[PDB]
């Protein structure tokens, strides 16, 4: 469901904790721009079982989220089996700001 | 973006030529302004206001080919000792002027260099940087004297990535002399794949440059073309500018 991904663990570092969110087929989780911004995430049409963006595209977000203290949400279909729908913090892509949504299956 | 400049020039944003690394990739040149108070007293907050104007009606090619408005960013270089003012010292009148921007230091060590961006330009053509003035009594190396303040102000997309690849906000020159034997705009997903070939009749060789979505052609089939000639218009409607101001850290007495 709509859970919060604190894009750079607010009083911690520029990371995606707890990195492996094992969500369910749908989960309207949000990406939250807490500090050192912005954080937008494209979706892995590269790193995952169903690396098929067309499934929704909304899945793969992007373009500088200048939301000082606010979040954006990414919903799935119900037709989401064994999926590691990995997400990208674009201007940070590598500094441990990468996450792997794991829809059970 | 400022962030690439941070990632690969932490101690050389003002190249020894006096030019700022933004120029390296944001190639076009457009004006940037900066007003700064004539003088300031130790340990007081003041505002270095920077302007990065441009005809707002213009539009630029986005990364995907569609056309969209521009965003803005900047680098402000202060002397050592000077630094972003903390929140408690920013009064409310100044606080509303800054909106809700987030100044980052260029590097944790470089407190005196302060960046911002990308942010929409419609909202932030002008930017107000709070700055706490230092105190010689509590800082021996700092003194009551004139001081320079350089600035860089960008608008719109640049032409080259840190890897050296071109972006689709730039001129695609020919990589060949020759005649053009075939052309075809095709549609892919976000935007057109432009396709073409050149016959280097001189060297008896064929090549197939490729042009991304967003630009639009000058040349046609069967036209003689020279190496390095402009195949497309230049779609860059943004650019980069820089200037400096002087500031007098002033003794309370005279
Ligand atoms: C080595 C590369 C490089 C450097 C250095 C660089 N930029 Fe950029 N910049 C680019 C490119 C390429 C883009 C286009 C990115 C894209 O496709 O969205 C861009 C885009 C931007 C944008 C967003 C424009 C928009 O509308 O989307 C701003 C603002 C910007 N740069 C500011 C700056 C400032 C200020 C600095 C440095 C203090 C800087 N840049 C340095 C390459 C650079
Ligand atoms: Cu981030």
């Amino acid at each position: 469901e709509t859970y919060t991904v604190k894009l750079g663990s607010d009083k911690g570092l520029l990371v995606f904790e707890p990195a492996k969110l094992t969500i369910k087929p749908g989960d309207t989780v949000e990406f939250l721009n807490n500090k050192v911004p912005p954080h937008n995430v494209v979706f892995d049409a590269a790193l995952n079982p169903a690396k098929s963006a067309d499934l929704a595209k909304s899945l793969s977000h992007k373009q500088l989220l200048m939301s000082p203290g606010q979040s954006t949400s990414t919903t799935f279909p119900a037709d989401a089996p064994a999926g590691e729908y990995t997400f990208y913090c674009e201007p940070h892509r590598g500094a441990g700001m990468v996450g792997k949504i794991t829809v059970a299956g | 973006y400022p962030f690439w400049a941070q990632q690969t020039y932490p101690e050389t944003p003002r190249e020894p030529t006096g030019r700022i690394v933004c120029a390296n990739c944001h190639l076009a040149a457009k004006p940037t302004e900066v007003e700064v108070p004539q003088s300031v007293l130790p340990d007081t907050v003041f505002k270095a206001v920077v302007k990065i104007p441009y005809d707002t009606s213009v539009q630029q090619v986005g990364a995907d080919g569609s056309k969209v408005g521009l965003n803005v960013g900047a680098v402000l270089m202060l002397p050592e000792g000077f630094k972003i003012a903390p929140e408690d010292r920013i009064p409310e009148e100044l606080k509303e002027e800054i909106g809700d921007v987030y100044f980052q230091p260029y590097g944790e060590d470089k407190d005196n260099i302060v960046i911002v961006g990308p942010l929409p330009g419609e909202q932030y053509q002008e930017i107000v940087f709070p700055v706490l003035s230092p105190n010689p009594a509590n800082d021996k190396n700092i003194h009551f004297g004139k001081y320079s303040v350089h600035v860089g102000g960008n608008r719109g997309r640049g032409q080259v990535y840190p890897t050296g690849e071109k972006s689709n906000n730039n001129l695609y020159s020919a990589a060949a002399t020759g005649t053009i034997s075939k052309i075809a705009k095709q549609e892919g997903e976000d935007g057109s794949v432009k396709y073409l070939v050149d016959i280097k009749t001189e060297s008896g060789e064929v090549v197939s440059d490729t042009i991304p979505a967003g630009p639009e052609l000058i040349v046609s089939e069967g036209q003689a073309v020279t190496a390095g000639d402009a195949l497309t218009n230049n779609p860059n409607v943004g650019g980069f500018g820089q200037l400096d101001a002087e500031i007098v850290l002033q003794d309370a007495n005279r």
